[PDB]
């Protein structure tokens, strides 16, 4: 392999390929480390193994050809076993983060939670029994947040230790992190087996090894399974795979917020700054062929506040036909005063008369009052130039819009078994490929 | 393909009739299945 | 019905129309006699034309037909068909319209193909449409700068086949190495790696780092030796270790080993 | 929905290439005469105003996924004498073009298949009497749909088809208000030989043999505003596969579809009408209609509508039509667009219909 | 001669559970059972020897159009085909899929089942093998069970049954979601070592006395383990189940169209008020209040993706030209902004089992002090303050000379934001933010020069303070306890442009951030009370320090008028940065007990270049 | 030399020889490169008097690259002749006049790669292409818009080695271009 | 290397070489949509065909702005 097919660590000793190895490929590797003033060798390299081919003769009639084989360290094997050391030298403890490139800090944030049903941020001991009594510093359970449990919590934003952590995951570009590839690796090499199972250790009694004398509080946390065996073969084990590694990563590379389209409609974006419409002139500008957000306001850039950009994008191949149809009444009571009273029907054509679960289709209604009242107050103008050192004319104006709107939802007749509204969660047809 | 369509040399008809030998369309293998138009009609069974 | 009897419709742009035929041989002796040569008709068009223009001073006609793009949203076609300001109707436009509506509760669409009409009785302005949606609705949210992306692992849902520990010193000695990080406690420093994976692509070329193919014997238990805290049978494949080991327990990985 | 839809081979001879009458609901056989009339009623070439003329008229498909896959079609008309026109026309259907390659080099030999599909017909009109013309046209269909892989042939396969139609159209006949005038079609489309993708005597499908009868009504209001209001009906005349069965179990469905198989054409043609447990009421649903409406401003602007009807229980494609056309200087552009109004997906759905026809040569008077 | 008409592997997307389902055995990798699971389709298996495939009553086939044709879809049906041995009395047989499902909007879930003997085989009888479906979050500890007993299908004579009565509605499963939701109340008070509970620790309210009625379904019987959620089912497993005592049962089951019917459209409500006024250029003020209701959304967004809470929000932005309040002969630019704003959102439903509306578990709770801590964990309550002072500086006059010492070269900005957030996590969490910046930036205009061109130098006090306290979703009288971050930095670069001579161009800079970290005790435990306005104006210890110098020289060799010709350019850009460690190096603390520090990082650069002409002519 | 490192065994031991008995070096690398590229070996562009304009240019390539991981050369050569043709025929009548435009464009790429052992003789035929080609267009202009091109373009491809095969491409006809 | 679907008619995936900017390639493959939709990122561009069918495949390559159409061949 190339020097850009893989990475490794060179300080705890792992490599990460570019490419998954999930078939029979064979993975073999020769290295040299350094210990301070030793040096150490486990394979044989291009360099200092034997010569690829002996030749003994002179013609092709009397010659013997003798081809020598390096020999290496093998780190996947040929045939899949997992009740062998090789299989443990792969990381179980390295989670990808979907579709990551450059995760910052500051711009990351990881949490684990145990789903059972709910998020929660921490962990019960079984009913009828509790958490080991005592626990060192470092091993507290109970009441203790799940980042502090799996070791992934235990110092502050600079990075310096800190008594019960800052509450927030531990961002350290070298071991708990991979930057370039987006990848969280825990500190433990199995944290939801051996870390979580010395944590509610209650005696020596018990040894990760042997599932048959777990007290009961391993029997629901310690997920060894996944450790122990293939993630198709983890499958089967249902009942462990509750922990939840929940979190959000920002990508911004560029200067304004990508839409995530191009050439997007004039006027089809709508930004909301804090449960409030910002104006297209104002607050903010849009670059519709890049497809770029950039927020002047100088009090909501520095705000933290989390913006909401929706925008009709048309670069859409797959989506069913949509019939949009309906009118708006915009009656004028005055000539500062509007009501308007939309109505709207957006529909949808299944590609068939059957609708698996999430292409679902949407028959849906909604239909409006607004009302609008613009006008000057002079009052306000007068205020103003009763102020020390204000003498301006511009008039002050005041603005209501008011709006209810109600959503009549429904699905569309054609996607109807037996005249009901009908969700496919399985019709059997997608399996046996 | 070239035995049912264009019959070579020293093959006669009762060759490629013997159930062995005869060419299998889809309308008999899978008589439900709907094939469309001017795609593959023909099975290409492997003869052991 | 309309305002005059002029039809001055300017149209522009090219047509091509392409039409030829196409043999290919491919000497694959693996297929029928009847695959000897493929002779077909290649014909294409690229009509990449735009049409503008006023009818009768009551239509205005714009649309552009270029059959080299994506046609969702850049095959128009617009009708705009606006009677005197004294008549009922207002507008009457067909094509590519659009429906923006001022209200934050309820959103129109501005990519629309159908019928858009427009009707004005004395105050009251009734707009119609009737269409079909050629665009989908997206939302991001974004927080100091860029897009924000969440992500919901699970615990199974791990990076596999893809990092390995180089050996079993190595990976017991991660745990207690990173008892106390970001300080490492360990003074391993790997400067050389080579790597070698089963060679299906058997490409040739000087490009991609040289051509360098080996005889490749990879043992399992090369370079171990044992460990404080786990059973030789869970560092060793082999069958027997007596008089296998030849360095102290606790020794860093070696080839001596 | 559909049950036991009749199998016939080359079906895109059956989809309307032009825009003007997929604007007016995929019926031309009694409209105006008109420079794509080959497809639909080539009698009316005869009653062409203008010398001679060429279209080209571009109906794409899939658009959303791929911008390949298309109709293409070619015609040209000239008429010699005010009595007879001779007719070319030239469907192709094609995919674009595969690029298959096995290798990852940006510069080794790359093999292109484009499996594609390709009508080229002529036909020749006589206007036999002052209002009624006949045409006889001669098609050559040929089929590339396949990708020649190991054990498996893609030789494209061939055949014939004869069309024999009908046109009527009346005098300038005046009304109480206004001077109208009737035209009257009738198409008999896709006679030939059964064409056999598998190059096998005994695997053979039919040719889509077709019969439209269509008749329409010009409202003339000023000479230069024109109301045609069309109604056409289409039948195809290939014998229908039965259903559960005409005597174990799968013996006797055997039994009937080798019965339907072994049928030729010109049996089936009589055989079509029937073949069936139902009533003669129940035979009357095989057939299709179209009704459309056409408005002609100053004659360089139309407007066209039109609905089509299939039965609920084969074919299910039941759509609108918009239609647009429009004429510069001698070059009419017709756009064409599709609301579909039947449960099954239909392949033109948000698909603009694209049509280019230029005229020259003397301009003839129109009886 | 074999000819293969087709010859394939065929992998399935339902996994056989290879485990045990009852809780006696305890090793299913016994007892020989050939538990095959299997597809049956309409293409292939029209013409079965048992029993011919056929579609169930009402089910058509897809119909597609690929080229100007009409191809009718397959239609399949999964096959589970139990021999050999049989089943025991109570083992059971599954197949299962992992899923993400969200059946909460719909209120009935249907199956099609079917039941035959197998060939050659003693006959299976009606009401032994029992079909069940199995959903919710794994199906050892937390599930939904739907069992119904099978009627099998009558054989012997032709091959090919009508479908009525293949799929015989009597087996067809029809499951009403609020049926689940009581049982799931009802379990709420079954003890987890209750005799209610079976062997397998499942509760049938059939077969509990105390219960009348049953589980409200006739022909189901339905069990629950461990408060499953079918507002997302991740786990869904179908199988077979064994009802004869000493038998042991062979026969196959096929599973067909698993759906959800019965969608609730009942609609929402939602309501905006925005009030916007503006004052003579001086005041403005933009209040926004929105308040929608349960089910409300958008046209395009599905069953799942509309609203299922209350919201409630406002939002009041006031912005201020303070500036304007004092004189325009000396223009002062002074905006200030002040947006404050609170949403509260109470769900539809509750935040635990995820599944059972917020009302209907409050109304079944009799208990005061458990309802009021389910209605308080279930709202969601969020409230953001931001003051604004960004952009302080003193306006040019029109005709006024430009100075170093001017106070118009100066900017300040301040920013405070503040967010109280608390929901179903977080019992109260606080975050907030100071951001104090002022910057520098003049430009001059007109043995060697030593007066700079331009001089940059701008400071920043970033201070954020997050309190996170998560919640006890048990009982809101203890909680967790609060952790804290804190960032207070104090950041400062500068810069200067030399030209010292008409060639020469010596630009610096120089970057540092600092830490305060005063917040903390004598270990490693930080305050509670501290304020973050506490000790503002602190420079810490530095954190980080990066130096850049730039120098350009164009070498003026052609002064010499022998080398005139030469057009030597030098560049030399030297970098410097120091990093300070963390604190598990500085204060490392051996296993001996020494403490050792490991000091910091020092990185240097250079980036050397000459660029010559050397044009040989003249 | 893409990558050379300092061997960590050439050291003050007494231990100097490897396991093939060579000593030890003080710089080990594992490829060598040596690429030699004429573009182009020459270019004879002129154009005549008779508007008959000529571009041939012939280029030439070699990639040696040495490894001593086996000890082997492999080496890829390239060849690459190019001509392009282009004449005005003057005046040309179908009644209707106008210039026709001739455009040639042959090309004919060999490529080779072959891997030499040293010890003995082993060249090996690692990879190889060998496609030519001929692009011919003559554009007319019937008119102010409407132009005719008439195209024909021939490619063939040998086969070097057997994993690929001949591949013969002919492309033909006309192109009518219409602009309003 | 501008962008490339290596194996075109094949019994196996699709190595899709294109440029940095990741990819959400899909299939519907002969008569509707059917999407597979995968994730294809810049250095492991492998889909997965081998097991659906075999037929003419449309596919949508989605480099962010560089939306490349075209037909695979599954054999
Ligand atoms: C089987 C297929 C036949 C195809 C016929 C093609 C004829 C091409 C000739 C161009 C043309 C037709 C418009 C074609 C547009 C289609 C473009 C296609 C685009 C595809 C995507 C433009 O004519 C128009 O265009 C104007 C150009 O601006 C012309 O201006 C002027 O145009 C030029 C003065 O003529 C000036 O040079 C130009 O300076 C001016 O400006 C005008 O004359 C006129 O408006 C003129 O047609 C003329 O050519 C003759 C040939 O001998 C044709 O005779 C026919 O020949 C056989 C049939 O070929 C038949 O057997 C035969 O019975 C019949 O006598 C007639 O038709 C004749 O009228």
């Amino acid at each position: 392999l190339t020097t850009n097919e893989y990475t490794f660590n060179p300080q705890l000793g792992y490599i990460s390929l570019q490419q998954r190895l999930a078939n029979d490929e064979i993975l073999a590797v020769a290295f040299e480390y350094t210990v301070g003033g030793k040096v150490y060798q486990v394979g044989e390299f291009g360099s200092d193994g034997v010569d690829a081919t002996v030749v003994t003769g002179n013609n092709s009639s009397n010659q013997a050809i003798i081809t020598q084989s390096l020999v290496l360290k093998m780190l996947k094997s040929n045939l899949t076993n997992v009740k062998n050391p090789v299989w443990n030298l792969m990381m179980k403890n390295v989670y990808q983060i979907p579709q990551a490139y450059q995760i910052k800090q500051d711009d990351f944030r990881l949490n684990i939670l145990y789903t059972d049903p709910s998020p929660i941020n921490y962990i019960t001991p079984v009913q009828g029994s509790s958490f080991p009594p005592n626990p060192a510093p470092d091993s507290k359970v109970e009441q203790t947040p799940l980042l502090n449990v799996f070791n992934l919590d235990r110092l502050n934003y600079n990075n310096d230790p800190q008594a019960g952590g800052d509450g927030f995951f531990d961002y350290i570009p070298g071991v708990t992190v991979d930057v370039q590839n987006g990848r969280v690796i825990f500190t433990t090499k199995e944290p939801f087996g051996e870390l979580i199972f010395n944590k509610l250790q209650t005696g020596a009694g018990e040894s990760y090894n042997d599932p048959t004398t777990y007290n009961a509080n391993q029997q629901k946390y310690v997920f060894r399974n996944m450790y122990r065996n293939t993630q198709a073969g983890a499958l089967q084990d249902s009942d462990k795979n509750k922990f939840l590694l929940r979190g959000k990563y920002k990508s911004s590379g560029s200067n304004g917020i990508p839409i995530g389209a191009f050439n997007v409609p004039q006027g089809s974006v709508v930004v909301t700054a804090a449960g409030r419409v910002l104006v297209e002139g104002i607050d903010y500008s849009v670059d519709y062929q890049l497809g770029r957000v950039q927020i002047l306001d100088p009090s909501l850039q520095a705000s933290n506040t989390p913006i909401e950009v929706s925008l009709e994008n048309n670069s859409i191949f797959g989506q069913q036909t949509r019939r949009f149809m309906g009118f708006n009444i915009e009656h004028k009571i005055s000539d500062k005063f509007v009501i308007g009273g939309t109505y709207l029907k957006m529909t949808e054509r299944p590609f068939t008369q059957k609708s698996t679960y999430g292409q679902e289709s949407v028959n849906n209604t909604i239909f409006g009052f607004n009302g609008n009242y613009s006008t000057e107050v002079p009052f306000l103008t007068r205020l103003a130039n009763k102020l020390p050192n204000i003498d301006t004319d511009v008039p002050s104006n005041l603005s209501i819009r008011g709006e209810v709107a109600f959503l009549r939802p429904d699905a569309p007749k054609a996607s109807d078994f037996q005249g009901e509204a009908t969700i496919y969660v399985d019709d059997f047809e997608g399996s046996q490929s | 393909p070239v035995f049912y369509s264009s019959k070579p040399s020293g093959i006669s008809n009762d060759d490629l009739s013997l159930n062995t030998t005869r060419r299998i369309y889809s309308r008999e293998l899978y008589p439900n299945t709907d094939i469309a138009q001017g795609q593959i009609q023909v099975v290409n069974t492997l003869d052991l | 019905i309309f305002g005059s009897n002029t039809i001055d419709v300017k149209p522009t742009g090219s047509v091509e129309m392409d039409l030829g035929v196409r043999y290919t041989k491919q000497d694959n002796p693996a297929f029928s006699p009847r695959n000897r040569s493929s002779l077909t008709f290649d014909f294409d068009q690229r009509i990449s034309m735009s049409l503008m223009g006023k009818i009768g001073t009551r239509l205005e006609v714009n649309a552009n037909y270029d059959t080299q793009s994506t046609f969702a949203f850049q095959n128009l076609f617009k009708l705009a068909y606006t009677p005197s300001e004294d008549d009922i109707i207002q507008k009457v436009e067909v094509g590519n319209v659009s429906m923006p509506l001022n209200s934050t509760l309820i959103r129109g669409a501005q990519s629309l193909f159908g019928v858009k009409t427009q009707l004005q009785f004395g105050r009251t302005t009734i707009t119609g449409v009737f269409s079909e949606q050629k665009s989908q609705t997206k939302s991001v949210v974004a927080e100091n700068g860029g897009t924000v992306q969440n992500f919901d692992l699970y615990a199974l849902d791990y990076d596999n086949d893809r990092h390995f520990f180089l050996s079993q010193y190595f990976r017991n000695k991660y745990d207690v190495s990173l008892k106390n990080y970001p300080f490492i406690d360990s003074r391993v420093q790997i400067t050389r790696l080579e790597v070698w994976v089963t060679n299906k692509q058997n490409r040739v070329t000087t490009t991609g780092g040289g051509n360098n193919l080996r005889n490749i014997i990879a043992l399992q238990d090369l370079g171990e030796a044992q460990v404080s805290g786990v059973p030789d049978n869970e560092v060793v494949v082999i069958s027997s270790t007596a008089g296998f080991f030849n360095n102290p327990i606790d020794s860093p990985t070696s080839n001596t080993n | 929905d559909i049950e036991r839809p009749i199998t016939t081979g080359v079906p895109f001879l059956l989809v309307a290439a032009d825009a003007r009458a997929a604007g007016l609901g995929d019926q031309g056989v009694a409209t105006s005469s008109d420079v794509f009339s080959q497809q639909w009623n080539p009698a009316k070439y005869a009653f062409a105003e203008d010398a001679q003329g060429l279209s080209i008229s571009y109906t794409p498909y899939l658009t959303d996924l791929a911008n390949d896959i298309s109709l293409g079609q070619v015609t040209y008309y000239n008429k010699i004498n005010d009595r007879s026109a001779f007719a070319g026309s030239f469907r192709y259907f094609g995919f674009g073009g595969i690029e298959l390659r096995q290798t990852g080099d940006p510069n080794e030999p790359t093999r292109e298949v484009n499996p594609n599909e390709f009508a080229l017909d002529g036909s020749y009109s006589l206007k036999l009497s002052e209002t009624f013309s006949m045409a006889v046209a001669a098609r050559y269909i040929r089929s590339n749909l396949k990708v020649a892989t190991e054990e498996i042939d893609a030789s494209a396969a061939g055949s014939f088809a004869v069309d024999v139609a009908g046109f009527y159209q009346s005098e300038e006949i005046a009304y109480s208000d206004f001077n109208g005038r009737w035209r009257a079609g009738f198409n008999i489309q896709n006679l030939g030989p059964k064409i056999s993708y598998d190059h096998d005597d005994l695997s053979a499908n039919f040719l889509p043999a077709n019969l439209r009868v269509g008749g329409g009504f010009d409202f003339i209001f000023d000479d230069y505003n024109k109301l045609g209001v069309s109604l056409e009906l289409t039948k195809l005349l290939v014998p229908t596969p039965p259903g559960p069965g005409t005597p174990s179990q799968s013996q006797a469905d055997e039994a009937n579809y080798k019965k339907y198989k072994d049928i030729g054409w010109v049996s089936g043609i009589f055989k079509s009408f029937g073949d069936a447990p139902g009533g003669f009421s129940e035979e009357l649903k095989e057939i299709t209609y179209s009704a459309a409406a056409e408005y002609m401003y100053q004659d360089a602007f139309a407007m066209r509508l039109g609905y089509y009807h299939e039965s609920p229980m084969k074919g299910a494609k039941q759509f609108f039509s918009l239609g647009a056309g429009f004429k510069y200087s001698m070059i009419k552009v017709d756009v064409s667009y599709l609301f579909s109004a039947s449960k099954v997906k239909n392949p033109l759905e948000n698909t603009l219909r694209f049509s280019l026809t230029f005229n020259f040569g003397d301009k003839y008077e129109t009886y | 001669t074999v000819r293969f008409g087709a010859l394939d592997l065929v992998r399935g997307e339902w996994r056989r559970y290879t485990g045990t389902l009852d809780a006696n055995d305890q090793n299913p990798d016994d007892d020989g059972v050939e538990f095959d699971v299997a597809a049956v389709n309409i293409q292939e298996n029209g013409t079965k020897c048992p029993v011919n495939y056929v579609m169930p009553p009402g089910v058509q086939r897809e119909q597609l159009y690929n080229n100007n044709t009409v191809i009718n879809q397959n239609e399949q049906a999964l096959a589970v085909r139990i021999g050999g041995a049989g089943l025991q009395y109570q083992d059971s047989r599954a197949v299962f899929k992992n899923v993400s499902v969200d059946m909460r909007q719909y209120k009935k879930l249907k199956m099609f089942l079917h039941a035959e003997s197998l060939p050659n085989q003693p006959t299976l009888e009606d009401d032994e093998m029992v079909g069940f479906i199995r959903f919710g979050n794994d199906f050892t500890q937390n599930f939904y069970q739907v069992e119904i007993p099978l009627k099998v299908t009558k054989t012997g004579g032709s091959c090919s049954i009508s479908p009525d009565l293949v799929w015989m509605d009597d087996n067809s499963i029809d499951l009403a979601l609020d049926l689940l939701t009581r049982m799931k109340i009802k379990a709420m008070s079954i003890d987890i070592n209750s005799s209610k509970r079976d062997v397998n620790g499942i509760y049938y309210p059939d077969n509990d006395p105390d219960l009348e009625g049953g589980d409200g379904d006739g022909k189901l019987t339905l069990g629950i383990k461990g408060n499953p959620n079918f507002g997302l089912v991740r786990n869904l497993m179908v199988g077979v189940k064994s009802r004869a005592d000493h038998k042991d049962i062979k026969g196959e089951v096929w599973f067909n169209e698993l759906r959800l019917a019965d969608l609730e459209n009942k609609g929402g409500m939602a309501a905006i008020l925005n009030v916007d006024t503006n004052m003579a250029d001086f005041a403005t003020v933009s209040a926004t209040g929105r308040k929608s209701t349960i089910g409300f959304g958008s046209l395009e967004q599905g069953a799942n993706e509309r609203d299922r809470e209350d919201v409630q929000q406002y939002n009041i932005v006031t912005n201020l030209n303070l500036g304007k309040l004092l004189p325009k002969k000396w223009g002062i630019n002074l905006p200030f902004n002040y947006a404050i704003g609170e949403e509260v959102i109470t769900p539809e439903y509750d935040p635990f089992n995820q599944d059972i509306k917020l009302d209907q578990l409050i109304r079944e709770t009799t208990d005061q002090a458990e309802k009021d801590n389910i209605r308080t964990r279930a709202i969601d309550y969020t409230k953001r303050k931001s003051i604004n002072f960004i952009g302080v500086r003193k306006d040019r006059a029109p005709e006024q000379k430009p100075h170093v010492y001017d106070i118009e070269n100066f900017t300040f900005s301040q920013s405070y934001n503040q967010v109280e957030r608390h929901d179903y996590e977080v019992a109260d969490y606080e975050d907030e933010q100071s951001n104090s910046a002022v910057n520098y930036a003049y430009t001059f205009q007109p043995n060697f020069n030593y007066l700079p061109s331009n001089i940059s130098f701008n400071t920043n006090i970033l201070r954020q303070s997050n309190r996170q306290q998560f919640r006890e979703v048990e009982v809101e009288g203890i909680g967790l306890d609060p952790l804290y971050r804190r960032n207070f930095a104090f950041n400062y670069q500068y810069g200067f442009g030399f030209n010292l001579t008409k060639s020469l161009k010596l630009n610096y800079s120089a970057t540092s951030n600092n830490i305060v970290r005063n917040f903390l005790n004598d270990d490693n435990s930080p305050k509670e009370d501290f304020n973050i306005w506490d000790d503002y104006l602190d420079i810490g210890t530095p954190n980080q320090h990066a130096q850049q110098l730039v120098l350009n020289y164009d070498i003026p060799i052609n002064k010499i008028p022998i080398f005139g010709f030469v057009k030597a350019s030098y560049s030399y850009t030297a970098d410097y940065m120091w990093q300070r460690s963390s604190t598990a190096f500085s204060e490392y603390e051996d296993p001996n007990g020494t403490v050792y520090d490991l000091g910091n990082t020092i990185q240097n650069s250079n980036s050397n270049t000459l660029t010559t002409t050397l044009n040989m002519n003249t | 030399i893409n990558q050379f490192r300092s061997n960590f065994d050439y050291n003050s031991s007494p231990k100097v020889q490897d396991v093939n008995t060579n000593f030890y070096n003080e710089i080990i690398m594992s490829n060598v490169n040596l690429v030699e590229q004429f573009s182009p070996l020459i270019r004879m562009d002129f154009e005549l008097k008779s508007s008959l304009r000529v571009l041939s240019e012939i280029k030439k390539d070699r990639a040696l690259s040495m490894s001593f991981d086996n000890n082997l050369l492999t080496e890829v050569k390239g060849m690459e002749y190019i001509i392009g043709l282009g004449y005005r025929f003057k005046d040309v009548i179908f009644i209707i006049k106008s210039d026709i435009n001739i455009k040639a464009d042959f090309s004919l790429r060999n490529n080779e790669t072959l891997v030499r052992y040293l010890d003995y003789d082993n060249n090996q035929l690692a990879a190889g292409q060998n496609i030519w080609s001929l692009k011919l267009t003559a554009d007319y202009s019937f008119s102010k818009n409407l132009t005719a091109i008439f195209y024909y373009d021939h490619s063939f491809s040998k086969a070097v080695i057997s994993t690929s095969f001949p591949l013969t491409n002919i492309r033909s006809g006309f192109t009518l271009r219409y602009n309003f | 290397s501008d962008f490339l679907v290596y194996p075109n008619p094949t019994k196996s995936n699709i190595s899709f070489l294109f440029d940095n900017e990741t990819a959400s390639v899909s299939i519907y493959s002969l008569l509707g949509q059917k999407l597979i939709e995968k994730q294809i990122t810049n250095q492991n561009p492998v889909l997965s065909v081998e097991g659906l069918t075999n037929g003419l495949y449309f596919y949508t390559f989605d480099a962010g702005s560089l939306h490349k159409t075209g037909k695979i061949i599954k054999q």
